[PDB]
């Protein structure tokens, strides 16, 4: 009861898609013996569908007329209604991931800066250097957050501009 | 609710606090000839369109000609035809 | 084989076994833990 | 050098005359978060909060929970001592929090600002002539004064192992505050109720016996 | 489209718009339950457009066979 | 300079001492510039001196009996005949506001033709009390924080209203009769996940 | 003499310059009083490929 | 040529912000437009556009002719 | 320089020997300051006469059969009609609350435009015993022992009562009649098991 959706555990379009896919595979597996290859894929197949049903209808999403999860993108209704787990947690679960790729390279760059010719050590990679800061960017936003407060994460007027400015 | 007396009222209200209060403060404000200079130097008949072709003098003391007269009546009876017609409808909202 | 480890380490090598490494993670996590639509275990 | 791992490296920045003079510095920090010294000092102050709190808290958890394994005491598991104490209580817990926010933020906001500053609440006229007693100490975290009422920071021979050992208690009670968490997790049951269990049965009833910890085993 | 390939649409990445149907809702659409500012009966916003064009407006919003504020989704 | 506002912050160099209620709060910097830290400072003092009369009336209405602040203008809708001290006032909405217009038009545009003037003496000092002095200092720092604490207590009360719907006097019995379950903090409009 | 010395670094202050506010290494400085004495090598080349360019008194400034 | 009203040339080199976070603000741009032919129909067309997508967005939502909505075509 | 507070404890260099009370009580360093020890020491004679008059009334009031310190305030709730010496009062809760704001607000106001005055000899001294000398500096520290005393004495009262309920004579009675049976200990809240 957020935007008009209801719950896919009380939702009859979520139980008909359900028993649809159900019947699709079993109309496949008609077809073959009591326990070929075939039958087994099919029914690892039919309870993968079911568990996936079941698994979606006790996360507590919301279901349209259609019968399909609906994501509650808005945080303040994800955190009132208990759907944070669609897009709120992991929004910061990819920005974790994102920030460490990015603090990873961007500490690679500085590093190989140094070199004598830091172009070769970017097409061939300095993998114990790599993997170095690869283990320790697990800690990129706080680091982050500490060289942006020294100044140091950007730069100053140095970088280039056109000449209109 | 005597409109003569409502239009009358916000008239003679808003020509009031134009002559005696927002004179000077319109005075100081609508001397622009400044950076801000005249719009034309030409001799045109179109940059004599663009100059002030006749200054309108006034023997009011304050300098209240029937410009500064037109805008204060034209805002007064703007609101106190406001007031008739707000009245009009026997109500407001909040 | 120093050669060789530095051939190993050139960007299309790095980014070839890189690359199967993550789509292997992500494979065999989609595998062990089979359509995560969200977040809730 | 007393290192957490005898042949490492250890970092250059937790080798310098700076950090060496913090308590319980054995060189750990693989991630680098300390390469700065403004950010090791400001999560030296963390840790030392964090390594306060902890002990506080986990002693309120065991002390209570073993008092009231041995009957001396009936305090409720800590997961379920927030509703218990809410039921008793003269007060809603989101007014209870409110309160807690201000006077909280009151006095961090002074150690903020000390942090900021070292020395600075002792600004006069800030307080009531308590502000004499905000200077702190020479040492950020170990603000002394009305803080050190036994005066066992006054030595200069006993300091040294005094850091020590609040750093030590501080980290080990971390680790169990995180071990109380993923305990209920995934047992189900208080700490000393899983500490009787694991003396019971050792080697059936551990974090490898239970479903959880290592679904693979 | 990989789901509805795979004939599993439940899989889809069906994201609800919330904020575009918060607004609607401000405009007194009360399909999605949010009774916040012409759909809440109760409000100000709601009470001092009542002698004005709100009757109509909200007859019209709230009817699903014009194009007035379409009902939306993903 | 009278107090810090954060005991250790060291003060903006664009705060003079002089300036009355200088306790160093700028921390966005708007009064950077001396031409706007002129305005703020009138705005400052004509603000408060509004909210401490706004607050002194919103407290007499109510306690000597004639509702709440927020109730008293509700004699325009919900029917007529303005009431002050009990003694109804011949006045309709329309008349009064006209007259309110003009009078506060005159009014302040005599104060805003006087440039930057915040402390008129003479007219608007007739007990004499500020001569630029000692006293006159003192007193001036006492106007601008008892102002400030007056447009706390507005902002309070517009806000206590907003969520409970009460008024001043009537939330303060509230809070003295329950104060753990009558509070900001009690009500599910300040803080939602309360 | 004139111009920074000849393994000085200097920032190019010529705004249609590819290493405008760069930072490029000395090479030479013509002490003949002629326009552009500078000669800046550069570890990054321009759109063309080049290195290196002249630039004035002016257009060059210290580290 | 009345002597009332306001020159847009004031009103832009007044609007200069404190703090200088606009620098000079619109100080010269008075200049700029009247004298620029191409900002004058840029700003023109700018306008033009986003009011002719009004139009689009509102006559299709609050159709203004009379048995417009029901001939879809159109 | 008049005792010691700890045998063989030598005393702190910041608190002089002519300050009455001086035990060399400073273990948190709080008085280390000269203008937070100025202002202590006005504040600990204020704090001492105050709880000599109130554990002197919270005495009287139960030594002469009118109840305890802590059930006298309640007939503002549970009803009215206040008391004194037996003798009703025609003052409710509101009157007389406010009437102590303000004449306790011009004492005080009064007593801090003195600045630091913590012995306002001639109005307050009719009777003429102290005129700094060995006599009042006797009577000085006479004033700050007593005073120490009933602050420990108070702080008795409400920690007897928040543990007990009883009132201080109450509570000697029952220490009189099983002084074993009847102390702190024996109460289920001081100590925590037993
Ligand atoms: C940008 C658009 C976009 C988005 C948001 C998604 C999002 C998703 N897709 Mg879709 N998809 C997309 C584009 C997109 N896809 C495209 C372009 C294609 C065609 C190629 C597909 C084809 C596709 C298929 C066929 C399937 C998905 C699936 C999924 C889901 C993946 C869940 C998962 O793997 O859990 C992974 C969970 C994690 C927690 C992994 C996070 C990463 C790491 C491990 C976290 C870090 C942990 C720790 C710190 C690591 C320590 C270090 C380590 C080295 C040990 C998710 C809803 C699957 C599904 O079930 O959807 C419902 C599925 O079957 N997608
Ligand atoms: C602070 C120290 C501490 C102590 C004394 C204990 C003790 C215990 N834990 Mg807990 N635990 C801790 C920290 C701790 N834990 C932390 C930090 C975590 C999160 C990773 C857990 C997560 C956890 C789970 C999930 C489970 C236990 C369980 C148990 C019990 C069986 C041991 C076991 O299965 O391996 C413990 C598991 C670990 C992963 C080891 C973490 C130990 C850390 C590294 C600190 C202690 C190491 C130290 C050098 C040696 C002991 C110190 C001691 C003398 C103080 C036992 C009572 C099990 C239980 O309830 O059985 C009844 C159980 O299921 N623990
Ligand atoms: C991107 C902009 C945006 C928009 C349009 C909305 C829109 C809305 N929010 Mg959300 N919100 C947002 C960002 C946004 N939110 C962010 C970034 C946060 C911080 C995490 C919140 C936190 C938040 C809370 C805590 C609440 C809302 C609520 C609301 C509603 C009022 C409305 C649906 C309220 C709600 O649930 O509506 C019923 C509510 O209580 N919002
Ligand atoms: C949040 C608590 C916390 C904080 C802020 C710190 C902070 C610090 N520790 Mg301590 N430590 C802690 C908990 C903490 N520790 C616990 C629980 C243990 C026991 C496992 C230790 C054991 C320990 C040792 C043995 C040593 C330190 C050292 C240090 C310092 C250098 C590391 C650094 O800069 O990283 C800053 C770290 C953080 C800001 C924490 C970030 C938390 C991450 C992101 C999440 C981790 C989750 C976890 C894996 C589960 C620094 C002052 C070294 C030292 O004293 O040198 C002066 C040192 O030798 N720590
Ligand atoms: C971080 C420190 C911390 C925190 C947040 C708590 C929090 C709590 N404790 Mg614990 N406790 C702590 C440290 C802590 N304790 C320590 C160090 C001890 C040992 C001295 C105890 C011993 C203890 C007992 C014996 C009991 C509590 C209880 C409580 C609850 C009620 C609080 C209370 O008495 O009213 C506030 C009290 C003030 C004096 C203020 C609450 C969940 C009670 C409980 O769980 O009730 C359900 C309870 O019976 N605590
Ligand atoms: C609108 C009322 C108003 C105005 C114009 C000012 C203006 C000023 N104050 Mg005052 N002040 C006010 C209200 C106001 N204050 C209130 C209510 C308090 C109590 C909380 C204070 C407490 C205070 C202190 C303690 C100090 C000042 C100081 C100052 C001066 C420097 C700061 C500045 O430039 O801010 C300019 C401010 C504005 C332009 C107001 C903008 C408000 C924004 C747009 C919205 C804020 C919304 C709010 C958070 C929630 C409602 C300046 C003359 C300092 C000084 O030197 O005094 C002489 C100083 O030390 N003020
Ligand atoms: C503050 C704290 C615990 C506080 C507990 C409190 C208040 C408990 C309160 C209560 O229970 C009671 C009392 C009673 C209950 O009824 C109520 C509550 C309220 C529930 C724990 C911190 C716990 C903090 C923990 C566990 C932090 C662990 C950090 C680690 C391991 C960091 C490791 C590294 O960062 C370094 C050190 C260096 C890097 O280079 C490498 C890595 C590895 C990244
Ligand atoms: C709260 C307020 C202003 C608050 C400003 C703040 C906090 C500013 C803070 C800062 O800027 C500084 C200082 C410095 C910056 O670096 C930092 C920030 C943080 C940005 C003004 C209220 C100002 C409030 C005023 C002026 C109130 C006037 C009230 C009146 C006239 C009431 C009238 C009535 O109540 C009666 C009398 C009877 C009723 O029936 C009718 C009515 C009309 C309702
Ligand atoms: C206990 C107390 C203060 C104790 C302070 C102590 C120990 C300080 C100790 C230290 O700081 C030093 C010295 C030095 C530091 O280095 C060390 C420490 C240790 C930190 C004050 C009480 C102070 C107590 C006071 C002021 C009491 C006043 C009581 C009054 C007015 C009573 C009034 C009534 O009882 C009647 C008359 C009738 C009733 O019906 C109504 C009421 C109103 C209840
Ligand atoms: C002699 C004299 C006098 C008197 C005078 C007078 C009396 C004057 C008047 C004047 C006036 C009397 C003026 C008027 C004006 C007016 C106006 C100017 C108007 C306007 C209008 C308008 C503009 C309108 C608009 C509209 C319409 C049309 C409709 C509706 C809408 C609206 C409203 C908008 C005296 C004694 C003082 C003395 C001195 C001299
Ligand atoms: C290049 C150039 C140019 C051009 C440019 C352009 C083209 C731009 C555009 C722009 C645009 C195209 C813009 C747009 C905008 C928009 C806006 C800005 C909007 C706003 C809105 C609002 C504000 C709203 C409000 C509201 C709402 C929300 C709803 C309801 C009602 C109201 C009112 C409340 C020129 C010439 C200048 C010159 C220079 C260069
Ligand atoms: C809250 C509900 C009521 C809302 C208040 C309505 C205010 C509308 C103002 C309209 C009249 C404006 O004029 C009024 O303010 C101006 C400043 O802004 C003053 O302008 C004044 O300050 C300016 C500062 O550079 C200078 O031009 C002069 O010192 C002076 O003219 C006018 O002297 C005054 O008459």
């Amino acid at each position: 009861d957020i935007a008009g959706l209801t719950p896919c555990s009380e939702s009859k379009a979520y139980a008909k898609l359900e028993k649809k896919e159900l019947k699709t595979l079993e109309k496949r597996l008609k077809q073959y013996e009591a326990d070929s290859a075939p039958a087994v894929a099919l029914k690892a197949t039919m309870e993968r569908t079911k568990a996936r049903f079941a698994n979606y209808a006790k996360a507590g999403l919301l279901c349209g007329n259609d019968g399909l999860p609906h994501l509650i993108a808005d945080p303040g209704l994800a955190l009132k209604y208990g759907h944070a787990g669609e897009v709120f947690i992991p929004t910061f679960g990819f920005l974790y991931v994102a920030g460490y790729i990015g603090y990873v390279g961007r500490q690679y760059l500085i590093a190989v800066k140094g070199e004598a010719k830091p172009t070769d050590k970017e097409i061939i990679i300095d993998v114990p250097l790599a993997t170095k800061l690869a283990w320790q960017g697990a800690g990129w936003p706080l680091a982050a957050v500490q060289e942006l407060q020294r100044g140091t994460l950007l730069e100053k007027e140095e970088n280039i501009t056109v000449s209109p400015r | 609710l005597d409109p003569q007396i409502v239009i009358s009222g916000s008239t003679a209200a808003f020509l009031a606090i134009g002559r005696f209060v927002f004179l000077g403060y319109q005075r100081r404000e609508a001397n622009f000839d400044s950076t801000v200079g005249p719009k034309t130097t030409g001799a045109t008949y179109f940059d004599d369109l663009q100059k002030n072709s006749t200054i309108f003098a006034t023997n009011d003391p304050a300098g209240f000609n029937i410009i500064d007269v037109a805008g204060w009546g034209a805002l007064g009876h703007a609101v106190g035809f406001a007031v008739l017609a707000i009245n009009s409808l026997q109500g407001a909202n909040l | 084989m120093k050669d060789f480890t530095t051939y190993l380490s050139t960007a299309p090598v790095i980014a070839t076994i890189w690359f199967t490494f993550t789509a292997g993670l992500l494979i065999e996590i989609n595998r062990y833990f089979p359509d995560p639509l969200v977040f809730s275990f | 050098r007393q290192s957490w791992l005898p042949g490492s490296q250890i970092p250059a920045h937790l080798d310098t005359p700076a950090a060496q003079a913090l308590a319980g510095n054995f060189g750990f920090d693989p991630l680098g978060l300390g390469k700065d010294p403004v950010a090791l000092r400001w999560y030296q102050q963390a840790e030392l909060i964090h390594c306060r709190t902890a002990m506080a808290g986990v002693a309120g958890i065991l002390i209570p929970g073993l008092l009231t394994k041995a009957g001396a005491l009936n305090v409720p598991e800590w997961y379920d001592a927030g509703k218990v104490a809410i039921e008793n209580s003269f007060a809603p817990w989101g007014s209870l929090l409110a309160v807690q926010l201000f006077l909280c933020g009151f006095v961090e906001a002074k150690r903020w600002q000390d942090i900021r500053k070292p020395g600075s609440q002792g600004e006069p006229g800030s307080f009531l002539g308590f502000e004499a007693s905000l200077k702190g100490t020479s040492e950020l975290g170990y603000p002394g004064g009305p803080f050190d009422p036994l005066g066992l920071s006054k030595e200069a021979d006993k300091w040294a192992d005094w850091k020590l050992k609040e750093v030590k208690n501080g980290r080990l009670a971390m680790l169990a505050f995180l071990g109380f968490v993923a305990q209920k997790y995934a047992t189900g049951a208080g700490p000393v109720d899983n500490l009787a269990a694991h003396l019971k049965d050792p080697w059936h009833v551990n974090y490898a016996t239970n479903g959880v910890s290592l679904p693979f085993l | 489209d990989v789901m509805q390939a795979f004939g599993t649409p439940e899989k889809q990445i069906l994201i609800e718009p919330v904020f575009a149907q918060w607004i609607q809702a401000a405009h007194g659409k009360a399909l999605y339950g949010f009774d916040f500012l012409l759909s809440s009966k109760t409000s100000a916003a709601f009470a001092n457009g009542q002698s004005l064009w709100l009757p109509g407006w909200l007859d019209a919003i709230n009817n699903n066979q014009n194009s007035l504020f379409l009902t939306i989704g993903p | 300079k009278a107090g810090n506002w954060l005991p250790g912050s060291d003060a903006p160099a664009w705060l003079p001492d002089d300036l009355p209620g200088n306790y160093g709060f700028d921390p966005l910097s708007l009064g950077k510039e001396p031409a706007s830290l002129k305005r703020f400072t009138e705005s400052e003092v004509i603000h408060g001196r509004w909210a401490m009369l706004g607050v002194a009336g919103s407290l007499a209405v109510e306690l000597l009996g004639y509702g709440n602040w927020y109730d008293a203008p509700l004699w325009a809708v919900n029917g007529g005949k303005a009431t002050w001290f009990g003694i109804e006032v011949p006045f309709d909405l329309n008349a009064l506001l006209a007259f309110e217009f003009v009078a506060m038009a005159a009014a302040e545009g005599q104060r805003g033709d006087a440039g930057g003037v915040v402390y008129p003496g003479g007219a608007f000092d007739p007990l004499g009390f500020a001569k630029d002095s000692s006293k006159s200092g003192e007193l001036k720092l006492k106007e601008i924080k008892n102002g400030r604490l007056a447009m706390v207590a507005f902002l309070g009360f517009v806000a206590q209203h907003a969520a409970t719907g009460k008024g001043p006097i009537a939330a303060l019995g509230e809070h003295l009769a329950n104060p753990w379950g009558a509070n900001f903090a009690t009500n599910g409009i300040s803080v939602p996940f309360f | 003499e004139v111009g920074p010395k000849r393994g000085s670094l200097v920032k190019i202050l010529r705004p249609e310059s590819y290493w405008f506010n760069q930072v490029g290494k000395v090479v030479s400085v013509d002490q003949s009083g002629v326009r552009y004495p500078v000669v800046v090598r550069f570890e990054n080349q321009n759109y063309a490929g080049v290195t290196t360019n002249n630039y004035a008194l002016d257009e060059v400034v210290a580290a | 040529n009345f002597g009332i009203g306001h020159r847009m040339q004031a009103i832009l080199e007044a609007h200069t912000p404190p703090s200088g976070s606009l620098g000079a603000g619109h100080k010269g741009l008075f200049d700029t437009v009247n004298n620029s032919l191409h900002f004058q129909l840029g700003l023109a067309l700018a306008s033009v556009g986003t009011i002719t997508s009004l139009v689009a967005q509102h006559m299709y939502s609050l159709p203004p002719y009379a048995f417009q909505a029901i001939d879809f075509t159109t």
